[PDB]
């Protein structure tokens, strides 16, 4: 089971 | 053979997913050079955006697997990256 709710969080802070 | 170089042969019939690996093996590359530093992360950010969505669309199997571990570490690599240029 991968988390995508856990990835997608991570992604957006890192994006800034 | 490690597990990246795996990934990138399970991967030879994709070129979506080779090219957003290659993307992701030139952030690291930039993490090693002089003043690479944001050039990794906008190649880090770019192709993880692109993988995630190549991960959510990866049918079960060692692929997937690999492809998820691969993620998971570019992510923390990228993060760690940051962290040191916010500094
Ligand atoms: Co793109």
């Amino acid at each position: 089971d991968i988390d995508f709710d856990d990835l997608s969080r991570r992604f957006e802070e890192l994006k800034k | 053979t490690s597990a990246r170089d795996l990934l990138r042969e399970m991967a030879r019939d994709k070129p979506r997913l080779l090219a957003a690996l290659e993307v992701a093996s030139a952030a690291m590359a930039k993490e090693e050079a002089a003043g690479g530093e944001q050039d990794a992360l906008d190649l880090y950010q770019h192709s993880l955006g692109e993988l995630l969505l190549l991960l959510a669309a990866e049918p079960p199997g060692r692929r997937r697997e690999l492809l998820h571990t691969e993620v998971q570490n570019l992510m923390a690599r990228a993060e760690y990256l940051k962290e040191q240029v916010k500094m």
